[PDB]
This record gives structure tokens, C-alpha cells and sequence, in this order.
């Protein structure tokens, strides 16, 4: 009887330590995003285009963090909160996740036009931030519908209840196709836009004769690496999971165990984007730093 | 119990049959959100769990025998 | 025996999995337990011809 069930292996050590890490991220993002919102909205003078992008990014990250406490408690003893929240909470989380990433793509395009095309009149197309931010928010809601349509609590025997998807008898294959959206409009498309824009932006800054060119490049490099670090590990694991299910890579009980831990670990790493965003994009500028001090008084 | 962010089939390999006398219970799971194929898992009298092939003619007969 | 008053009807579409436990030291009667999609557990009569149909239907998918 060489064939036997591949019993899942779970360790209590991982689960409760994750809760504190989720809670710590919740506190910082809630405080950090509010300060960014507080600084911009307090004074309405000099509301440049970048101020609008940051304002939406702060809102996108603030809402995303707002759902963390429920998600953290889920990892403890499974989804005990019912089916209705498994849809609403999943909608709010994914809508902001898509919006947050796409804004980082829009911000990069704005910087590309501001620097590379500073002289020409094409840079005048960056005054449509008001509508462009509306488009991104609208597009994100369109890409989160599958989560709302095909999610429910899936009671099982080996595992505690989970807020999984139910697309029919062939849900296993259909779920894999739905993963193309996060891995196409969420990682690859944003990454290519960011690298292209920052790829050429660094070419002009590397040739200009300013004094602040040195700090600008180091900020640009930090932005790119932080994006890759937070999201690349998660997508590579997700791609590995898809390959294993399709039998492209040999499947064994040990491999399924390894990927399960990898997905849990990376997801924690990816969630940190809601915390570093205020520091990387907003609080690294003179205007915001000087602004915060004046508001205190 | 365990907490899984991914649901996977509980069976990898499959046997063509087992001696009925050593079978204590059998679990039949229809296709669902966590698995594309039907899974028949047999819990032996010794505490070991073994897979059974749903398409096997013998497997269908065995379940009928127990339900007697 | 975990199955005391076996039901006489369950919607076939709502059943997720059926567990059959043969006679043993913990129970002198055959038990059939079906786990509904909503997490509830219901006991089916092993002698009911309709119950046999559900198990047969599930296997021949």
C-alpha cells in the first residue's frame, strides 16, 4: 500500500507569531498613512500633481491595512466569520491591492514625463491626475469582481474553514486561470511600466549637471528595489504553485509542504508595502518633512 | 487544527483494490472546490489510510459490500 | 453510535462528502455520515436505496 494520503503538516509556532507581526504592521500603517493624509489636506496651497497621487496612495494603503485585523485573526483558527464577510473583506483587500500597485505605476509615469520630457509639451499631459486616479480606482474594482462572485467559506475535514473560491466542479483549474489577473495586471504590467519609466529617467539624471542628481538616483533605486523585494518573492512562489498543479514540476508530499510555508511567509513580506509607502514616497521629500513640523506647532 | 491558504487533493497515487476484511471505513468525496477528481480514502483496521481508485470496478463493489 | 436517528432525505447537490464507518468496537451498527457544504453533519440510513444511489452517483463522475 505505497499510496497513502498526503497529510498536511502544521506547526502552532508559526501561526501565533504571525498575529503579532500582522498587528505591528497594522499600527504603523494606520499612523503613517494618517500623517500623510493630515499633512496634505491641512493646507490646500501648492497642491501639486504629486500631492494627488500620494493622497490616493495613502487612502489605498489605509483601507488595505484596515482589513488586516480580520485577516490576521483568520490565520489563527480559520475563517469563523461567515460567508458574507469572506466576500466583503476579500473585495476591500483586493481592490486596494490592485489600486495600490497601479498608483505606483502612475506615479512613475508622472516622474518620467516630469524629468525626461521637462522641456517638451508632452509633460502637460500630467495635469489629468484627477481623472487618471479615477480610472485606476475604477479599473481596480473591475479586476476584483471574480473575488466577489466566486468566494465562500469552504468547510473541510483535514483543515479548518477557509475563505476559498467555489467556481464549480472544475474549480481547481479555473482558479489557476483567475491567478493570471494578479500576475499580469498586478506584477508584470506594473513592473514593466516602472522599469521603463525609471530606466530612462536615470539616463537623463545620469547626464544632467545638477547637484541633487545624486540623491534623486538613490531614491529611485530604493523605490524599485522595495517593490521587487515585497512582491517578487510572492509571485515566484505563486508561479511555482501553478506549475506544480499542472504537473510541469513533479508533485510530492514534501514539495506541497514547502510551498505552503513559503506562501504564508511571503504574504507577510508583501503586506509591508502598506507601511514603507509613506516613508519611501512621501516622507523622503523636503515639502512633507517641513510641512509636518509646521502643522505640529 | 491546521490553517491552509491553499486547498489541495488529499490523494496522489491510487490502488486498484484492497482486501475488504481489513477495511474499517471509507470516505468518498465528490469533486469540489478543493479537488478536480473524486477521492476514495480507506481507513484500515490498523490506523493506516490508503487511497482507492474511484474508477476501479472493485472499489465500487467494496463500498456496496459495506453498506449491506 | 454517532448516528442515532438517521434522516430520511437530504438534497443530493448539497452533500460534499459521505463517510461510511463499518461495524467496530465503538458501534455495533453500520453508520453513514454525510457532510453538507455548509459544514453541518447529517446521518443517512444505510439501508435506504436512495442513499446507495448518492454514493454510486458520486463515484461514477
Amino acid at each position: 500500500l505505497d499510496a497513502a494520503p498526503c497529510e498536511p503538516e502544521s506547526l502552532e509556532i508559526n501561526k501565533y507569531f504571525v498575529v503579532i507581526i500582522y498587528a505591528l504592521v497594522f499600527l504603523l500603517s494606520l499612523l503613517g498613512n494618517s500623517l500623510v493624509m493630515l499633512v496634505i489636506l491641512y493646507s490646500r496651497v501648492g497642491r501639486s500633481v504629486t500631492d494627488v497621487y500620494l493622497l490616493n496612495l495613502a487612502l489605498a494603503d489605509l483601507l488595505f491595512a484596515l482589513t488586516l485585523p480580520i485577516w490576521a485573526a483568520s490565520k489563527v483558527n480559520g475563517w469563523i466569520f461567515g460567508t458574507f464577510l469572506c466576500k466583503v473583506v476579500s473585495l476591500l483587500k483586493e481592490v486596494n491591492f490592485y489600486s495600490g500597485i497601479l498608483l505606483l505605476a502612475c506615479i512613475s509615469v508622472d516622474r518620467y514625463l516630469a524629468i525626461v520630457h521637462a522641456t517638451r509639451t508632452l509633460t502637460q499631459k500630467r495635469y489629468l491626475v484627477k481623472f487618471i486616479c479615477l480610472s485606476i480606482w475604477g479599473l481596480s474594482l473591475l479586476l476584483a469582481l471574480p473575488v466577489l462572485l466566486f468566494r465562500r467559506t469552504v468547510y473541510s475535514s483535514n483543515v479548518s474553514p477557509a475563505c476559498y473560491e467555489d467556481m464549480g466542479n472544475n474549480t481547481a483549474n479555473w482558479r489557476m486561470l483567475l491567478r493570471i489577473l494578479p500576475q499580469s495586471f498586478g506584477f508584470i504590467v506594473p513592473l514593466l511600466i516602472m522599469l521603463f519609466c525609471y530606466g530612462f529617467t536615470l539616463r537623463t539624471l545620469f547626464k544632467a549637471h545638477m547637484g541633487q542628481k545624486h540623491r534623486a538616483m538613490r531614491v529611485i533605486f530604493a523605490v524599485v528595489l522595495i517593490f521587487l523585494l515585497c512582491w517578487l518573492p510572492y509571485n515566484l512562489v505563486l508561479l511555482a504553485d501553478t506549475l506544480m498543479r499542472t504537473q510541469v514540476i513533479q508533485e510530492t508530499c514534501e514539495r506541497r509542504n514547502h510551498i505552503d510555508r513559503a506562501l504564508d511567509a511571503t504574504e507577510i513580506l508583501g503586506i509591508l508595502h502598506s507601511c514603507l509607502n509613506p516613508l519611501i514616497y512621501a516622507f523622503i521629500g523636503q515639502k512633507f518633512r517641513h510641512g509636518l513640523l509646521k502643522i505640529l506647532a | 487544527a491546521s490553517v491552509a491558504t491553499e486547498l489541495r487533493c488529499q490523494c496522489l497515487q491510487t490502488l486498484q483494490g484492497i482486501h475488504p476484511k481489513n477495511i474499517q471505513s471509507v470516505n468518498v468525496k465528490s469533486p469540489g472546490p478543493h479537488c478536480a477528481q473524486t477521492e476514495v480514502i480507506a481507513t484500515l483496521k490498523n490506523g493506516r489510510k490508503a487511497c482507492l481508485n474511484p474508477a476501479s470496478p472493485i472499489v465500487k463493489k467494496i463500498i456496496e459490500k459495506m453498506l449491506n
